[PDB]
RNA sequence: AAUUGCCGGGAGGGAAGCGGAUGGGGGCCGGCGAUGCGCCCCGGCCGUAUGCGGAACGGCUGGUCCGCCGCUCGG
RNA sequence: GGCCGCGCGCCUAAAGGCGUGUCCCUCGGGGCACUGCGCUGCAACGGCCUGCGGGCUCCCCAUCCGACCCGUCUUGAAACACGGACCAAGGAGUCUGACAUGCGUGCGAGUCGACGGGUUCUGAAACCUGGGAUGCGCAAGGAAGCUGACGAGCGGGAGGCCCUGGGCCGCACCGCUGGCCGACCCUGAUCUUCUGUGAAGGGUUCGAGUUGGAGCACGCCUGUCGGGACCC
């Protein structure tokens, strides 16, 4: 798993030097607008 | 690029056998030529 | 959805679909289920033989409860027991009651492996393949 | 970085002006300006409604 | 979409994984890809593909123009060559 | 995710695409993007669903390609160059990174066309246009 | 009736337009019955509230 | 005028796409047209017409029909079927088997790997098996549906066992003349 | 909008309107229709190599740009 | 009437065209032939271009030809068959329930979280959770008492494989013959609580059965039916 740089507001304190966070599995799911526009319709129904 | 090198041996090999082809129809066109001619 | 009806797709046209001589009228033929027996009789002679008359006895105030036997059949027997306790097999004994089960059906094979099945009924032949296999069968209430 | 992962600092922010800064540093500000502009009445019938 | 760190990792214990128990939505998994490698280009100029493929074909045929095989003599040439030879034995009158 | 998985995501619908005269045989499409050469929607010019783009716009001419290896990183994804010599020298820049390099030798065609469109443009920004092109 | 199609049994030969029962208040039932349970809760603070 | 009919055009209809929106199958069929076009191979030819398919034609295929199916010859054979592969309880040995399919439940797909077999999608068997060559291409039961049931002769009609609709089964649904002896006749 | 007045225009032997085709008269339009492109005396910029700064492509070689030099001459 | 893709790398000739060698053919002069690589949108000339010029899908008129008033019921309407003086605005297959086929989506021997509960700082969204049995499925047959699938072949078959047309394996589907479950009928070694069991052996009988797990939920069109139910 690739791993994602975390950004740091803090550019002078730096507690640490070096973080990075193994990309979530949920991020390789397949991708589908055809039952994304059809699951948003019937919740904008509701 | 060795993507590049196979296309291009490829089409060279391809060309190759295409030339075959019409020269061996060079000899064939010209027999029927007059083997309709006799008929 | 209004957009895909097909009364759309008639604006202009006259008769919307339904003719110029055997128009769109209120109930020719009647209402619902009439005529079953005088000019729909065919209709219900072909495509639902049974329909009238009378057969069987009455029961009277019929409790569904009485008659609730789920039943199982031998070919589903061994999804219930484990991996690892097929691994220690000895046989296994499942209690069909446990899953929901009254009583214990023979279709399909079962494996060459013993079992013993605790349930309140059983088939004879579902008996003949648990023994054929090496197995037992307990009654139990 | 798309996945965009911040530090758990800007979990303790509680100013608007704090906010328009953390955009500002994750690149993310042009994004937020584009919706602050456009925004505007709508027209139709749903201006009279309560939209 | 923008994620403070917290919510990043806390986005493997929701939606879990493919294994089983690996999430708290009870009775989900993440859903299977149709395609394994939706990269076309990657599978259609694979070697396996491209070793098994006839040779490209981009001669464009198109109806051949009418050349009069009654009076045009090159078009009655090619259609019956002995066309000519007979008119010259024809032509040879006593 | 690929570039022919991006494709028909971005097919139908997309902030950059321009329809107009409906979908009858009247329709007119155009795409918006930067690094789209030709302005036109489809796979071959789309700036959006192709890992490997040129983008051949103005300030002075400057030519960008983008990073193959950064397309997670928007920030270090285009690698841009800015050019003011002659036009040969530029045309002679855009040949060598668009072409000779292999990436995307498909678009070297369009793309000098543009610089040269591109570059006429300023010309004539600089100097009003003294004649008109109608012959 | 017309084709190969179960014989229908429709129970609307009555005026059962007076009486449709709507759940519009669904979501409001929920929230009058959690606002009762929070208040019968402090009513008796260190008694069950599971009764 | 010329005598034909209907100007001489063809009047029965079939699919030449699917009617599904799903852009992993568009990316199935675009692979699949191009092997059909420069392989020449019949195998090729039928897989992308089963792409086309409704849910109803490309019916569902259990582990036991599979596991039967691919009895010996599951070594050197991928099993290929245009559907979905699905568990079976009801039977306890399941070979090495290499499947590709459209989609596995969860508990097939468990049930394949764990025995040794490897479950593969369409664009892999095109990088294995460009033309098709050395596999078993199945269906399932297209007719095993209880809509088929109620398909063919009516169920009032002699030698027809037909299913009729009925809203509720028991002695007071459709069992009395048409039926029996006793009441009129028994069709 | 129906319908009406005035001004200007046109037509009319017991209806007029309508389709096709031209003509006569009117009203419009100039992306309604061109004036550029290759060769030559005037205005005006630099290779090759270099130091330096950034950032690329392929999978360790080679690449482009910019600003500055110091030889160079074709544009 | 509609169309505009041979010619030169030898010479002479405005240009069409001519000019080499070889073998054969006779009766004077030809014929069939050498075949090697490339490039490869037909021309000439005129008038006019801001004008009283050109064009026109626009307006009016003339002429020639053609042309009966629409809608509707009907075998048949221009009808001496009905409705319609004109214009503007409004005006008629909808919503809900139950089924059904088809198609699309998810999951799949399972599926449904629909009533409730938890939570929700934008929310009558959303999100989580209750099913080891709620509903449909996963098993029939019989009025009922009650029993309940002991595991198939054959012919044709897409496709795959082997040899050089032949052979092997054969999915779906069609057709044929069986086995098993239940209703009815027949049957009966043996065990047994004496009335139960069932080794074997069946049947021109009957089933909405089995020997293929395919279903569940949602969405849409169409069709039937209850509702004002296309409108008056
Ligand atoms: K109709
Ligand atoms: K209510
Ligand atoms: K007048
Ligand atoms: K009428
Ligand atoms: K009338
Ligand atoms: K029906
Ligand atoms: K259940
Ligand atoms: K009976
Ligand atoms: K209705
Ligand atoms: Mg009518
Ligand atoms: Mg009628
Ligand atoms: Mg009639
Ligand atoms: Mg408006
Ligand atoms: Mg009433
Ligand atoms: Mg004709
Ligand atoms: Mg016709
Ligand atoms: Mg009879
Ligand atoms: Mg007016
Ligand atoms: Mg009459
Ligand atoms: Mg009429
Ligand atoms: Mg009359
Ligand atoms: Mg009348
Ligand atoms: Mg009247
Ligand atoms: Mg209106
Ligand atoms: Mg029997
Ligand atoms: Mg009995
Ligand atoms: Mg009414």
């Amino acid at each position: 798993r690739p791993l994602v740089s975390v950004k740091a507001l803090e550019g002078d304190m730096a507690t640490d030097n070096s973080s990075s966070l193994a990309l979530a599995e949920v991020f390789r799911a397949p991708l589908r607008p055809d039952v994304v526009r059809f699951v948003h319709r019937l919740l904008s129904c509701n | 690029p060795e993507k590049v090198i196979l296309k291009r041996r490829r089409e060279e090999v391809w060309a190759a056998e295409k030339k075959q082809k019409v020269a061996a129809e060079k000899i064939k066109a010209a027999e029927n030529t007059k083997v309709i001619y006799a008929r | 959805t209004t957009r895909f009806k097909k009364n759309r797709k008639k604006r202009g046209h006259v008769s919307a679909g339904h003719g110029r001589v055997g128009k769109h009228r209120k109930h020719p033929g009647g209402r619902g289920n009439a005529g079953g027996m005088h000019h729909h009789r065919i209709l219900f002679d072909k495509y639902h033989p049974g329909y009238f008359g009378k057969v069987g006895m009455r029961y009277f105030h019929k409790l569904s409860n009485r008659f609730y036997t789920p039943t199982v059949n031998v070919e589903r027997l061994w999804s219930m027991v484990p991996s690892e306790k097929a691994a220690e097999a000895k046989a296994p004994v499942v209690d069909v009651s446990q899953f929901g089960y009254f009583k214990v059906l023979g279709k399909g094979m079962l494996p060459e492996k013993p079992i013993v099945v605790k349930a309140k009924l059983i088939s004879k032949i579902a008996e003949k393949k648990i023994k054929a296999a090496g197995g037992a069968v307990v009654l139990v209430a | 970085e798309l996945p965009l992962v911040i530090s758990d600092s800007a979990e303790s922010i509680e100013k608007t002006s704090q906010a328009i800064k953390i955009l500002k540093q994750v690149g993310a500000y042009a994004d937020a300006e584009k919706a602050k502009d456009s925004v505007g009445i709508r027209p139709g019938k749903g201006k009279m409604r309560n939209r | 979409v923008i994620w403070t760190e917290s919510a990043f990792k806390k986005l493997e214990e929701v939606y879990g994984t493919f294994e089983a128990p690996s999430l708290k939505k009870k009775g989900f998994i993440l859903p299977r890809p149709k395609m394994a490698n939706a990269d076309l280009g990657r599978i259609i100029n694979s070697d396996e593909v491209q070793s098994v493929v006839k040779p490209l074909n981009k001669e464009v045929k198109r109806r051949e123009k009418r050349k009069n095989p009654l009076k045009n003599v090159a078009a009655v040439l090619k259609l019956n060559p002995y066309f000519g030879t007979a008119r010259k034995m024809a032509t040879l009158a006593e | 995710v690929p570039g022919s998985l991006v494709w028909e995501l971005v097919k139908k619908n997309n902030c950059f695409l321009i329809k107009q005269f409906g979908n009858s045989n009247a329709k007119v499409q155009f795409s918006k993007e930067p690094n789209n050469l030709y302005n036109v929607h489809s796979y071959k010019f789309s700036g959006l669903a192709n890992s490997k783009t040129v983008a051949v716009q103005p300030s002075a001419v400057v030519l960008s390609t983008t990073k193959t290896k950064k397309q997670n990183t928007p920030a270090k994804l285009q690698h841009k160059t800015l050019m003011r010599k002659e036009f040969r020298k530029m045309a002679k820049s855009v040949k060598n990174q668009v072409c000779d390099n292999y990436y995307r030798p498909d678009l070297t065609k369009p793309a000098l066309a543009r610089l040269s469109a591109v570059y006429r443009s300023l010309q004539v920004s600089k100097s009003g246009i003294k004649k008109k092109n109608r012959q | 009736v017309k084709h190969n199609n179960v014989i229908p049994n429709g129970h609307f030969k009555k005026h059962w337009q007076n009486y449709v029962k709507t759940w519009f208040n669904q979501p409001a039932r929920k929230q009058r019955r959690r606002i009762a349970r929070q208040k019968n809760a402090v009513k008796i603070f260190p008694r069950p509230t599971s009764g | 005028g010329i005598d034909l009919v209907a100007g001489g055009r063809n009047k029965r209809t079939k699919r030449v796409a699917p009617k599904s929106d799903d852009v992993y199958l568009k990316l199935l069929v675009k692979l699949y047209r191009f092997l059909v076009r420069r392989t020449k191979s019949k195998f090729n030819a039928v897989i992308l017409k089963r792409l086309f398919m409704s849910k109803t034609n490309r019916p569902p295929l259990s582990m036991r029909r599979l596991s039967n199916f691919m009895k010996g010859k599951e070594e050197k054979n991928i099993a290929v079927v245009v559907g979905t592969i699905t568990d079976d309880m009801r039977i306890q040995e399941v070979p090495a088997m290499k499947v590709t399919a459209l989609r596995f439940t969860e508990t097939a797909r468990a049930r394949i790997i764990n025995a040794g077999g490897e479950c593969l999608t369409f664009d892999q068997l095109a990088l294995r098996a460009p033309t098709g060559e050395n596999t078993i291409l199945l269906r399932g039961p297209k007719n095993a549906r209880e809509a088929v049931r109620h398909f063919g002769k009516a169920p009032g009609v002699p030698h027809s066992h037909t299913k009729p609709y009925v809203r509720s089964k028991g002695r007071k649904f459709e069992k009395a003349r048409g039926r029996r002896n006793s009441r009129g006749f028994k069709v």
